[PDB]
């Protein structure tokens, strides 16, 4: 592995919240979500599956969700 | 033109490779006007490079320009001159003998 990085703390703590995110998922889990009757069931199962927490989770476009299986496509307004 | 319209009548639809207009999830419309079409188009263009300038629809031969009697008789009646032709038979009358 590597041994050092460029880093900074985010002084003033302010960070943007994304307007939207797109997720792409394998057919099995996709259908298992799409057939759910309610939004919060989808949200909570995604939270369980990927350990995503609202407000706190940092994300980028093209981020992986799981190799072979799912990925994060694009983000708005910022990438 | 008749052959072309028959040929076009054979080529009259996208007989193969229809548009891949798959619809994803109805995204949670907390805001915006659900204008999914532009984002879907941008995504599919980026992911597939549909304009890679190699694929073709090829729903017809672009050949086999058949020709036939079938429409030739649309000649119907020609709008020809010389329906009245007294001037032109007088034209012949100038050379009734070999003079000039």
């Amino acid at each position: 592995t590597m041994d050092f990085c460029y880093f900074e703390p985010i002084l003033d703590n302010v960070v943007p919240v994304l307007d939207s995110v797109t997720f792409l998922i394998n057919e099995q889990l996709y259908s298992k979500l799409m057939d759910l009757p309610q939004e919060m069931q989808q949200i909570q199962f995604l939270h369980y599956k990927y350990n995503i927490n609202s407000m706190e989770t940092v994300v980028h476009s093209r981020d992986i969700l799981t190799s072979g299986l799912c990925q994060i496509l694009n983000c708005s307004p910022f990438p | 033109l008749k052959s072309v319209h028959r040929w076009l009548s054979a080529a009259d639809q996208s007989e193969v490779v229809p548009g891949n207009d798959n619809i994803e999830y109805f995204s949670i419309n907390e805001h915006g006007r659900r204008e999914e079409n532009r984002l879907r188009l941008k995504t599919l263009l980026q992911q597939d490079v549909v304009h890679e300038t190699k694929t073709s629809t090829s729903a017809a031969s672009e050949l086999t320009a058949v020709v036939t009697i079938n429409d030739l008789l649309e000649a119907c009646q020609e709008t020809k001159p010389s329906i009245s032709t007294s001037e032109l038979v007088k034209l012949r009358g100038i050379y009734d003998r070999f003079q000039k």
